[PDB]
This record gives structure tokens, C-alpha cells and sequence, in this order.
């Protein structure tokens, strides 16, 4: 059961790096004007993929 | 309103907070009440390393918008307390033209386009350099003379 | 104070020592101490085979510091003993306007922004040419023809 807990912690760290990467995806382009993902949402597809 | 927009909170004027296109900034050291109290019901995004909290302008300020640029000239620029000598990657004002409480004031150019936003200052005596955040063609960069303080 | 920032010890002037932008210079080819002792407490970095000296500036006087441009158009420039004829990639002057002990006269053009710092002289007669430090694409260089009489 604690091996189940440790793997649950491991995928919790996986969603942890996912959400830290998402906030760090927006840290270049929070609303920093120019308002453009030159290729980042097309390739990376981080979050809110409906911006031009 | 030449290009004039504000921020004030609980009996202390927190300087300015403006609109750049689709973006309403808030400098992250400013806390509290928006000058336009319909804007406080929108979710902000924190960038403590870049020192902002950004928000998406809705449609009802589309006629209320303002213009900016990405290019950078060299020289002198007007703002509300006076002039800024921007030389060598450094914005410099006369000493005392700023104060703590001048936070979130924009800088508009010799055309009217928003070129940077203030965050604080750093005194060099006869003038005072300016710690700011600008954009430089598809990114923001926090341009900061060291020893800065919250203005 | 045109651009007068000097190095002195015990009664003798050992040339100049200026704060240019980010830098306090000291000509390490000539011995001595500081002119004004408020910066005597600060650190210094010596060069061995190029013989300059550096210091990182405190901000409280940086408004008085000069500005640089690290490129070279031809013509005539300004310095402490008047004009200086810069042509052919080379700095020239008549004989006598610089004496041994004039180490560090800051060169600037017809609007006054710094381009070179003088070290020594040379001559085969009347036309003294000035061995200096130079910059190129914001990298330092040290330019000196052979047979230069050292200041």
C-alpha cells in the first residue's frame, strides 16, 4: 500500500512539474503585448491553445 | 486624460495602473483597489520574478484602449512628472521628480506609445535612475538599476 | 567640471582616474593613491600584462559619470589640452601638449562621449602620437606602437 502511495506521489510530482511548467509557460507571455506565440502553443501546446 | 490612468487603495494613492491593448497590468508590489472598481473582479496572474500581475481586458474597454510600441529609440521622453533621459540602457529622472507612491506609472514616448512601466528608482545624486520592466520584441525584460526601491 | 576626474598622490598628479558608466578606472602603470578618499575604501583589480585597474562604483555619484561609445569615426576630438587629431586609425597631437605624467586623459568627440584613454606618447620629431587603450564592439584593447615614450 505504501508502494502505491509512493507511485501516487511520483505522478503527483509529474503533475507538479506540469503545473509549474504551465505557470512558467505563461511567465513569458502573461499578457506581455505583441500578444503572440510565435511557435510555442503550436508545438508545445501548453495551455489555452486558441490564440491565433 | 491626455493619457492619464490611475491606481489608489484605502486612502493612499498607489500611483498609476493603465491599459496596454488587451492587457491591464498591475505591478506586483501594488496591492489593493483598482481605479476602475469593475476591474477588481478579474483573475490576475503573478510573476514575482518579473514583478507583475496581469489581467485580460474585456470588450467594454475596447474604445478605452491605448497604443504602445516595441522599438526603442535613444534620448528623452515625456511623462507626467516631467522628463526622462534614457541613455545607455538607463532611464534617468531629475532627483525628487519620483517618490514612493509613484508606482505603476507608465512611460509614454515622444509619440504617445507606451514604451515602459515604472517599478522603482535608484538615486545617483544629480539625477536618479529608474528600475522598470519593458518589452523588447516578443518578450518582457525587467530592466533594473541595482539598489532599487519600491516607489 | 568638464570631465575632470583625477588621480593624485602626495602632491604629484599621476594623471586621471575617472568613473565611466559602470567602471572606475585607475591607471595601474603609474603608482599612487586615490584623489578623494571616499572611494579609497573600495576594491581594485589590477591587470598584469595590460596594466589597468578597475573598481566597481557606488551608485551615489554615478550621475557624474560619463558616457561611452565604443566606435571610431575620424576627425578631431576633445581632451584636457584642447583638440586631438585622430586620423588613419591613429591619435596625433603636436609635441609638448602631453607631458610624462598625463596618464589617462579621456578622449571624447564633438558632443562629449568617451572613446579612448591615453597612456603614453611617441615621436620621430614633431608629431606626437598617443598610445592608448581602445574599445571595439564593447571589448577592451590596448594599442601602442613600438618606441613609445611612456607616461
Amino acid at each position: 500500500s505504501v508502494a502505491s502511495f509512493v507511485l501516487l506521489s511520483m505522478v503527483g510530482t509529474a503533475v507538479g512539474m506540469c503545473v509549474c511548467a504551465r505557470r512558467r509557460c505563461i511567465t513569458p507571455y502573461e499578457l506581455t503585448p505583441g500578444a503572440t506565440v510565435p511557435f510555442l502553443l503550436s508545438l508545445l501546446c501548453c495551455v489555452r491553445t486558441t490564440k491565433a | 486624460n491626455d493619457c492619464i490612468f490611475e491606481v489608489k487603495h484605502e486612502g493612499k494613492v498607489m500611483g498609476y495602473a493603465c491599459l496596454v491593448g488587451d492587457k491591464v497590468m498591475k505591478p506586483a508590489h501594488v496591492k489593493g483597489t483598482i481605479d476602475n472598481a469593475d476591474l477588481a473582479k478579474l483573475a490576475f496572474k503573478r510573476s514575482s520574478k518579473y514583478d507583475l500581475e496581469c489581467a485580460q481586458i474585456p470588450v467594454h474597454m475596447k474604445s478605452d484602449a491605448s497604443k504602445f510600441t516595441h522599438e526603442k529609440p535613444e534620448g528623452y521622453y515625456n511623462w507626467h512628472h516631467g522628463a526622462v533621459q534614457y541613455s545607455g540602457g538607463r532611464f534617468t529622472i531629475p532627483t525628487g521628480a519620483g517618490k514612493p507612491g509613484d508606482s505603476g506609472r507608465p512611460i509614454f514616448d515622444n509619440k504617445g506609445r507606451v514604451v515602459a512601466i515604472v517599478l522603482g528608482g535608484a538615486n545617483e545624486g544629480a539625477r536618479t535612475a529608474l528600475s522598470v520592466v519593458t518589452w523588447n520584441k516578443d518578450i518582457v525584460t525587467k530592466i533594473t538599476p541595482e539598489g532599487a526601491e519600491e516607489w
